């Protein structure tokens, strides 16, 4: 299975990355780029494209989007003046082509913070309700202590 | 590839392929059916996708190629920016 | 730029490999190393023969011309000395000159075009500088 993981930067996307692939807390930089890892969950490979949320490398995730099955989209559910940008770039990702059966789920992350917003006021505010047209989740993850995961590898295996 | 313009349907294909000398390959018979002057950018998310950041010269080498020759034209996998997919990771 | 291109031609009729440094002979490229260098680059058996107002340098391989072109020039020395030491890299990529393998080796071949002449002024190679960007 190929994933497509993204969000804006500090989301937590290679801290997820790398919980999943080394069960490690990681001490990351910023992505220039993207990594790119396989992690075995329950007989399923998944093939993990973490690409970069600065804006430089998030004017590059369009050449990354075909052949996908599945994204991932890491939310920093701390950061409230940019949530509005997150939903921003993610309905037109929505939008592209290339994307257009891939599974979606969104991760609500840093879940451990105490004024984290909850999954539900994400999903409201990323407008996930919205979407008719191919399978959504919205799953509250720390990717720290490894929280909610492994849900969400389940939750994309069963697309 | 001497010249051969209706091919780039095959080159999509063998631009990813799992198989690096396939990419490489490839984007090798981009450059030859550009040069003489043929069919080109349908090609372009593939060809950009796999090569990006790396430091193994061989295909940065070949994309690297593709990028003096026909980089304005090109643009279903670029488009236009300032740190287009150029340059970008090629910082 | 001095150097419009530096090309291994065929005398099939065709450029089999080229590069235009910066975008300016793409198609061009092609027929004048198609109808000039199948006539020896209209030479008699001599490096620098000039025809339709381009110079044109070459060293005949086969049914196969490697042929360097200017229509500008900076000193004598200089054209020989690039197409030279290009030389020098194409056999270590084709194996002699050979429409097929040549062809089979655009990259390798193109590559070190750009290395060789940068924006038309003749930098230099060698095999082992080669090495580092097809690594």
């Amino acid at each position: 299975m190929r994933i497509l993981m993204v969000g804006l930067d500090g989301a937590g996307k290679t801290t997820v990355l790398y919980k999943l692939k080394l069960g490690e807390v990681i001490t990351t930089i910023p992505t220039i780029g993207f990594n790119v890892e396989t992690v075995q969950y329950k007989n399923i490979s998944f093939t993990v494209w973490d690409v970069g949320g600065q804006d430089r490398i998030r004017s590059l995730w369009r050449h990354y989007y075909r052949n996908t099955e599945g994204v991932i989209f890491v939310v920093d559910s701390n950061d409230r003046s940019r949530i509005g940008e997150a939903r921003e770039v993610m309905q037109r990702m929505l939008n592209e082509d290339e994307l257009r059966n891939a599974a979606w789920l969104v991760f609500a992350n840093k879940q451990d913070l105490p004024e984290a917003m909850s999954a539900a006021e994400i999903t409201e505010k990323l407008g996930l309700h919205s979407i008719r047209n191919r399978p959504w989740f919205i799953q509250a993850t720390c990717a720290t202590s490894g929280e909610g995961l492994y849900e969400g590898l389940e939750w994309l295996s069963n697309s | 590839m001497d010249s051969e313009p209706p091919s780039e349907i095959s080159l999509k294909n063998d631009l990813e392929k799992g198989d690096v000398k396939s990419k490489t390959e490839a984007l090798k018979k981009v450059i030859i059916m550009i040069l003489n002057g043929e069919k080109l950018p349908g090609l372009l998310m593939t060809i950009i996708r796999f090569v990006l950041p790396l430091q193994d010269h061989t295909i940065k080498k070949l994309l690297l190629v593709f990028w003096e020759i026909v980089p304005k034209t090109t643009p279903d996998g670029r488009l236009l920016h300032e740190m287009i997919l150029v340059c970008d990771a090629y910082r | 730029m001095v150097l419009l291109a530096a090309a291994v031609c065929t005398k099939a009729g065709k450029a089999i490999v080229s590069r235009q440094f910066v975008e300016m002979t793409r198609t061009r490229i092609e027929g004048l190393l198609a109808a000039f260098p199948k006539l020896m680059n209209t030479g008699k058996q001599h490096t620098f023969v000039e025809t339709e107002s381009v110079r044109y340098v070459y060293q005949p391989m086969e049914k196969l011309y490697m042929v360097l072109i200017t229509t500008k020039n900076s000193n004598i020395l200089e054209d020989l000395e690039t197409l030279r030491l290009f030389s020098r890299v194409i056999p270590e990529y084709c194996r002699a000159l050979e429409e097929n393998e040549i062809s089979e080796h655009c990259f390798d071949l193109i590559f070190a075009f750009d290395e060789i002449v940068a924006l038309g002024y003749r930098e230099n190679v060698n095999l082992a500088q080669i090495r580092t960007f097809t690594e």
